[PDB]
């Protein structure tokens, strides 16, 4: 997270190489957010 | 003569309409319209349904202008049961059917622009289109289809801190307006597309049905907004667009104007805010608060019985023909004395212009004719209903 | 977030202040985390004069009134 | 906040659904409570119109802020009792704080 | 604030214009109904709806140029189950008027095509929807159903699922036609609350 | 033996020893009622039926007047208006707010006479009154909380079922209703008690918590299995039955069943 | 325009579209609906409505809902009159059963009647 | 502590099971049957009652508005505990 | 000067408005001189019609005709005085003036049923 | 009542064998042009059996409904705004018949 971009390029994520059994070094989907961080990846609140 | 069939996949046709045209050369002689390819039975469904079941229909009717329509259907439904909203509602329905207003213009500036070619503003009226849905997204928790004008009131507050976000879209927007109408009013390739193509006369746009843009390109008066007073449009002080020489370049840059002064209003809107409730103080019309019903009594009395039966609605019939930017929207509903309705009739805007594109497609050519429907701005949930 | 030199370039191609009007929002949006806000009752959370039966709006209609023929 | 699944059977959620999707067919838990024992929302049909989590008096529905569950198969997406139990256990840290800043506008 | 107020100038000078138009056209309008939504409801007779809206259109005083509305309304009670609405709209005196027809499914109503070209698409949805004959229509083609669909849907005889429902086959490659058995049944709710909802459309025995 | 009784300008004749609910039902406005059962006896205990008797200054209670001569029963006024929705707030003060758990969603009879003839907000913010949960038998599931002590079971258990055990123990709001003793009521025509009861109060066990009537479908039969002939409305959702009630037959049924 | 002077039973089959096995096999109720009897409102029963004979409804065997054969089952149609009624079942041709209004009848109740001295109507309530 | 069937999948909290001459395992077969693991029935008798004062209680859920609405419940039977409603959680009279 | 835009577009504009006006007003008399006295049209018709020709041989300026037509434009109300005139020789065809052809059925015209 | 376009019987009689003769020349240009899966035989017999499906209404008015929506279906037939698919689901070759003996109708089901 910075400051000095626009809106919705300013909070962002590197997934893992792993989870869950599943390799997603390539295979790249938005749905391993956690959710304690899908509340502040889609800027819903301000505080981290 | 080909009877060629125009197909709904052809993107000009806005994915929907089946014309046909029994075209010699490319000047078509006649092009007769079958719509139907997206007739849904809302109209039949409606009815099986209680009121505020009804509510989601006016969502996706107009499904590039919604909150007008709800705004059309509430204001029926607010008549049926003689409810005056709350002035500070009645302001949050002005103002986010301003940005509806700016929603369809946008719309129609947009693929007004691509059925002609120009793919630039297909992107760059879309994202500050993404920056008003942001602000949709923001008051219902939908893009599109808010269902957030209710009978007896809008359904929620704003988010707070909203209006400042409003105020920075607006002081940005006119730059954008005045970059598009740099762009694509004073060019060359616009002024050869949309000179003496396609002109009706006065005559045949009050008797062909026509209403809104159609009848301020065709130069007479006739917004629904300051001729007949509905919400608080009354309060507010606007020009109106006309033109001159009735062709589709006149709905273009009336159009344009309607941006401009739509944009006005809108300031207007934020400059004059007034404080106040957001759902009528009724329970019989309006679903009460959380607080003061998990507390309360007949505040759950009330919400049980608006939330399963619905508003018992006194019968009668009305119809309130409301500005649609697309142009006439009302809806004859008719009442039992039940919950239900019994039956409306949706007054699409685009119905009678698509029932009267025979007569302004006559003399012309292919080109010219999806340069009409982009004109015309035809959406067709709203009109196969 | 642009240069001087291209901002001047594009000030050269508009004549307008896209520098100072922006159509991409940086900073002008509100803090999401917000305190919450207390909404006000309307004009009818009152606990004296509280009768339905004067603002009644869905009694006062009547049926429509038939003037001249039959 | 101690256990206990807040669906209180009142049938009230499918009066107000206009896809007609919900399905929440119940019977006494055998414990002198009150719960179900067939929901099916149908996330085939459901309008994503918030309609049943403003309907809802103890808020046991709610419209938890997701996208992605678009799916591969039709069953996939017509969520009975267990999935939507278990979709609400995956959500349940991201609702309530939106709900607990939501709350005052409802 | 929470009653809509009423402002009753415009009920009596529409109600003025209302007795107006239904003494000068004595053989056409059967009442003139007054709502208290500063409207006008005339109901006339079907046999002659063109003189009625030639005289709405092209009178100086009357003026409603633009035709707005045109569907029914389906009431099986009645031995003309059909209601005819003409919603019109002046642009000059800024006001609306409302005819109301009847129809069976078996008599038909002339059509408005000579003196609006509105109802050139009007009246095919309601020959769709509906069901009824308009006599020399330039062409009553069928817009809103399906190519070949048998039944006016409309109607509070036809049902809300349809009968047919279409289904891709691998057998014929067609999107073929079966009667429709549903995945699952439309509830039908009672929503009628059984106690008396207004004293004043009170219906008497 | 008639009566020019005027109902807000209407001429009926009726006949003496009659009531006011009975003479507004012959012109068609149905006079709001929680204590009254039409096929019970008359015993005034809800005072939701109050109209004016044309400017006699004290309304008066519609169930236990007979019509004179000439009083015009002014049903819709501003006096009759706010004494049902002055005692409708008076009902729903010390109502416990149990309408999810309640059996009767649209069957309640309380719930329509508040959305029709009640207040909009009220004013009680002090606190209920709850009452201690029966044991009345197998049948008759009673949550006695939300009981408005109406008096129309005790009626019929007194008079028609004849079992003498649902009396009034108590006064004020702590009076409740019920045995006094801990004792099973359990006879026949003891499922009549539950849909007499117009309070989601004392409903079914076997129906607890199945269904909810806006969703089932009610159509009609003859009774089998015990040689009456009685008149049935089965209450069916998704093709399951979930009610048994009494179609209304003057003949045969008298509104009860077995 | 000239009247024409027929004197036929009325048949709008073909107009309403509908397949013949739903009318031939199917039969048609027109009835006052029955008080719901933990209600004591009368707004229900003033009008004569229309349903039909309830055909066969399965459970789907994805899930369990209510699945229909016949599309006709859902509806429920509202008239006034009871010849109006027959009038509207004889032109669209299904097999009418028709079931008479039933209304209450006139008793005399009185408040003093419960309290009398000879009479068994005293309660021992109150 | 979720219970097995005889045929070796889970059962529900609404105690269903399929039964092992049915078909409609077939879906089930190589694709995961989702069953809850917190049960509802089993997660009410491990929070202990709520001790009472008084002879009426009212509770709301936690959170107020956010949880259900206030139920005044009797506490005057001592032998069996007044369990709330709308939620289920027991309280207990004091004295 | 006569107005080189009419405000509009395909209602051109006209050189002599005062002289079509009168003539065409005059021609609107002439027509209802074979309705009946009967008629109450007629009666109507004529007083609109008399009062709006007195205006007009009142005012000479095209603007406060425009102005005490009250129809908008000049033009405007040619269009619409010459769709008045085709209204009365059309309800000559058709004589309206005599009383209603048939009752309805007492419950056609009831809401709710 | 109101007639339509025929005083009689025998005059709509004459209208119907009018389009029977429109519907029966219209249908080999609509077996050739449409390349349909049929010959031109059993469209002429599902012409003749749609025509013989409401042979039983002896009403004017009826009957000259029935006449409109014969040409109706003859101007979406003769233009080719139905299409292949929608022109021969008639034939029913898919769906298959309910039987009309006790029997097999009490092994199908509660009817
Ligand atoms: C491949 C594409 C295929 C596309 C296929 C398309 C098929 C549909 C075509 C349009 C529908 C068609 O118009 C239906 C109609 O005309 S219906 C009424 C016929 N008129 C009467 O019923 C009046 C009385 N007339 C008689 O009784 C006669 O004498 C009769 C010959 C019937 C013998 O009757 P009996 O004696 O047997
Ligand atoms: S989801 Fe909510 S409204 Fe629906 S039955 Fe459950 S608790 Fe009631
Ligand atoms: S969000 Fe879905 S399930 Fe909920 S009420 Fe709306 S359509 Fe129904
Ligand atoms: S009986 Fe009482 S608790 Fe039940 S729904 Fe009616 S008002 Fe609510
Ligand atoms: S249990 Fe029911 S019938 Fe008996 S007094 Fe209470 S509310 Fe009235
Ligand atoms: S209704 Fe008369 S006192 Fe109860
Ligand atoms: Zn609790």
């Amino acid at each position: 997270e910075d400051n000095k971009q626009f809106f919705g390029r300013h909070r962002w994520v590197i997934y893992t190489t792993e989870m869950n059994g599943k390799n997603t070094f390539w295979d790249v989907d938005g749905s391993m957010v956690p959710p304690e961080w899908h509340r502040w990846l889609h800027c819903m609140t301000d505080d981290p | 003569n080909m009877t060629l069939n125009f197909g709904p996949q052809h993107p000009a046709a806005h994915g929907v309409l089946r014309l046909v045209l029994e075209l010699s050369g490319e000047m078509v002689r006649k092009c007769d319209p079958h719509i139907g390819l997206l007739h849904r039975g809302t109209e039949k469904l409606i009815e099986y349904k209680t009121y505020l079941q009804a509510l989601p229909y006016f969502d996706r009717l107009d499904y590039v202008s919604m909150m007008c329509n709800e705004q059309a259907y509430s204001i029926a439904v607010e008549k049926l049961l003689n409810i005056q909203p709350p002035p500070r509602a009645q302001w949050i329905r002005v103002l986010f059917g301003e940005i509806t207003r700016i929603l369809n213009h946008i719309m129609a500036v947009t693929t007004h622009a691509l059925d002609i070619g120009a793919m630039t503003p297909f992107f760059w009226m879309f994202e500050e289109r993404e920056k008003m849905f942001e602000f949709y997204e923001r008051v219902s928790g939908a893009r599109m289809h808010a269902a957030y004008i209710r009978p007896g009131g809008v359904h929620q507050d704003l988010p707070l801190g909203l209006l400042d976000d409003i105020y920075e879209f607006s002081k940005n927007f006119s730059l954008r307006i005045d970059e598009v109408e740099e762009m694509l009013t004073n060019n060359r390739i616009w002024r050869n597309r949309t000179v003496d193509i396609g002109v009706v006369t006065a005559e045949d746009a009050l008797n062909y049905g026509f209403s809104g843009v159609m009848l301020r390109g065709s130069g007479i008066q006739w917004d629904l907004r300051k001729t007949q007073p509905y919400d608080v449009y009354d309060q507010v002080e606007f020009d109106v667009p006309i033109g001159s020489r009735g062709d589709c370049y006149d709905r273009y840059l009336c159009r344009v104007e309607e941006m401009r002064q739509s944009l006005r209003i809108i300031e207007q809107c934020l400059n004059k805010m007034p404080p106040g409730e957001i759902k009528v103080d009724d329970a019989k019309v309006s679903p009460p608060k959380r607080a003061e019903m998990k507390t309360s009594m007949e505040s759950l009395i009330h919400h049980f019985k608006l939330y399963t039966e619905g508003y018992q609605v006194p019968p009668g019939a009305t119809y309130t023909a409301i500005e649609a930017p697309k142009g006439e929207f009302g809806v004859y509903l008719v009442s039992d004395g039940s919950s239900r309705p019994y039956r409306c009739k949706i007054k699409a805007p685009g119905f009678a212009h698509l029932a009267g594109l025979d007569k302004m497609s006559k003399g012309h050519m292919l080109a010219d004719v999806v340069a009409i429907i982009g004109t015309q701005d035809i959406v067709f949930g709203e009109i196969d209903r | 977030s642009a240069t001087r030199v291209i901002q001047k370039l594009r000030n050269w191609a508009s004549g307008q202040d896209l520098q100072a009007k922006l159509q991409l929002r940086y900073q002008e949006i509100a803090k999401r985390t917000q305190p919450p806000p207390k909404l006000p009752v309307g004009p009818s959370h009152k606990l004296s004069n509280n009768y339905y039966c004067t603002r009644d709006g869905r009694r006062e209609v009547v049926p429509p009134s038939i003037i001249m023929s039959s | 906040p101690s256990g206990e699944e807040r669906c209180i059977a009142c049938k009230l959620c499918e009066a107000i659904c206009p896809a007609q999707a919900i399905t929440i067919e119940a019977e006494p838990r055998a414990d002198g409570s009150r719960r179900t024992t067939r929901y099916d929302i149908d996330m085939t049909k459901c309008i994503y119109c918030g309609f049943c989590q403003e309907a809802c008096p103890v808020d046991a529905i709610v419209e938890g802020p997701n996208f992605e569950f678009s799916t591969e198969t039709h069953e996939e997406l017509l969520y009975n009792k267990e999935k939507l139990l278990n979709n609400g256990d995956k959500w349940e840290a991201e609702i309530a704080a939106n709900i607990q800043a939501d709350y005052l506008y409802r | 604030p929470t009653v809509r107020p009423r402002s009753d100038v415009t009920h009596k000078q529409l109600s003025a214009f209302g007795e107006y138009v239904a003494e000068i056209l004595p053989k056409y309008v059967q009442q003139v109904q007054v709502s208290c939504l500063d409207e006008l409801e005339i109901c006339i007779h079907p046999d002659g709806v063109i003189p009625t809206l030639t005289f709405l259109r092209d009178h100086t005083n009357a003026q409603f140029k633009s035709l707005a509305d045109l569907t029914a309304v389906d009431v099986p009670t009645r031995q003309n189950r059909f209601e005819i609405v003409y919603n019109l709209l002046s642009l000059r005196f800024n006001s609306r008027i409302r005819v109301k027809t009847y129809a069976d499914e078996l008599t038909p109503i002339d059509s408005i095509v000579s003196v609006h070209i509105a109802a050139n698409w009007y009246e095919r949805e309601v020959w769709d929807m509906f069901g009824v004959f308009f006599f020399n229509h330039p062409d009553l083609r069928r817009i809103l159903t399906d190519y070949g669909f048998e039944g006016h849907p409309f109607r509070k005889d036809f049902p809300l699922t349809g009968y047919v429902e279409l289904r891709y086959d691998d057998e014929v490659k067609r999107v073929v036609a079966e009667p429709v058995e549903l995945a699952q049944e439309f509830r039908k709710f009672d929503l009628n609350s059984p106690w008396e909802a207004f004293p004043a459309y009170r219906q008497p025995p | 033996n008639l009566i020019e009784v005027f109902v807000d300008g209407q001429s009926v004749m009726v006949e003496p020893g009659t009531t006011v609910l009975q003479a507004c039902e012959k012109v068609g406005m149905q006079i709001p009622r929680f204590c009254y059962h039409e096929r019970l006896s008359v015993a005034g205990n809800c005072r939701m039926c109050l109209v004016e008797i044309e400017k006699a200054p004290k309304v008066v209670a519609a169930c236990a007047m007979p019509v004179m001569k000439g009083w015009n029963i002014l049903t819709n006024s501003e006096k009759s208006k706010k004494a049902r929705e002055g005692v409708m707030e008076f009902l729903l003060a010390n109502h416990p707010l149990d309408c999810p758990i309640c059996d009767q969603g649209g069957e309640c009879d309380l719930q329509d006479q508040s959305m029709m003839f009640g207040s909009d907000r009220s004013r009680f913010l002090e606190g209920k009154r709850a009452v201690e949960d029966k044991n009345i038998g197998p049948l008759v599931k009673t949550i006695m909380t939300r009981c408005i002590q109406c008096t129309r079971c005790i009626r019929f258990a007194s008079e028609i079922a004849g079992v003498d055990d649902l009396g009034t123990t108590g006064r004020g709001n702590d009076m409740q209703v019920g045995t006094y003793i801990e004792k099973m009521f359990m006879s026949e025509l003891s499922g009549n008690v539950i849909d007499i009861c117009p309070v989601g109060a004392l409903t079914s066990k076997p129906y607890a918590f199945t269904a909810r009537p806006w969703e089932t479908r009610k159509t009609e039969s003859i009774d089998v299995m015990d040689a009456v002939g009685s008149n049935i409305v089965v209450s069916t959702r998704t093709g399951e039955v979930m009610r048994i009630l009494p179609r209304m037959h003057e003949d045969i049924n008298e509104e009860w069943i077995s | 325009t000239q009247l024409i002077t027929v004197d036929e039973k009325l048949d709008i089959t073909t107009l309403t579209g509908v397949p013949e096995e739903h009318i031939k096999t199917r039969k048609v109720r027109i009835f006052v609906p029955a008080r719901n009897n933990m209600q004591s409102g009368v707004n229900n029963t003033k009008k004569w409505k229309m349903e039909f004979d309830t055909r066969e409804r399965w459970e789907n065997p994805l899930m369990g809902w209510a699945s229909t054969a016949d599309p006709l089952s859902n509806m429920v149609l509202t008239f006034s009159a009871k010849e109006d009624a027959i009038a509207f079942a004889e032109k669209n041709g299904w097999s009418y059963d028709v079931e008479e209004k039933k209304v209450p009848k006139p008793k005399s109740k009185s408040y003093g009647a419960n309290f009398s001295w000879n009479k068994r109507t005293r309660v021992s309530t109150k | 502590g979720v219970q097995v069937s005889p045929s070796g999948e889970k059962i529900t909290h609404t105690g269903q099971v399929y039964d092992e001459k049915d078909y409609r395992r077939v879906r089930f077969v190589d694709r995961q049957k989702e069953v809850n693991e917190n049960f509802a029935i089993d997660l009410i008798a491990q929070q202990p009652v709520n001790e009472v004062e008084h002879r009426i209680i009212a509770c709301d859920g936690g959170g107020g508005a956010l949880g259900h609405p206030k139920v005044y419940i009797n506490l005057d039977k001592e032998t069996k505990t007044g369990t709330c409603g709308y939620c289920g959680l027991q309280f207990k009279q004091h004295h | 000067l006569l107005k080189k835009t009419t405000g509009l577009v395909g209602l051109a504009v006209c050189d002599t408005p005062h002289e079509r006006l009168t003539i065409l007003y005059t021609k609107t008399l002439d027509i209802l001189k074979h309705f009946p006295k009967h008629a109450a049209y007629r009666k109507y018709t004529e007083q609109i019609t008399n009062e709006k020709l007195d205006m007009v041989k009142a005012e000479p300026d095209v603007k406060k005709l425009e102005a005490l037509l009250q129809g908008g434009e000049v033009e405007e109300v040619i269009l619409q005085a010459e769709k008045e005139l085709s209204l009365a020789r059309k309800m000559l065809k058709w004589k309206p003036w005599e009383p209603l052809v048939e009752e309805p059925p007492a419950n056609q015209w009831k809401w709710p049923i | 009542v109101k007639p339509i376009f025929s005083r009689d019987l025998n005059e709509a009689k004459r209208r119907v064998r009018e389009l029977y003769r429109a519907w029966y020349r219209e249908v080999p240009n609509t077996v050739h042009l449409m390349q349909l899966d049929i010959t031109v035989k059993q469209g002429r017999d599902k012409v003749r059996e749609m025509f013989m499906k409401n042979a039983h209404v002896t009403d004017p008015r009826v009957v000259d409904l029935l006449v409109i929506k014969g040409k109706m279906e003859l101007q979406e037939t003769i233009k080719v705004w139905k299409q292949r698919t929608h022109v021969m689901r008639f034939f029913h070759e898919t769906e298959t018949p309910r039987p009309k003996d006790f029997l097999s109708k009490f092994y199908m089901g509660h009817d």
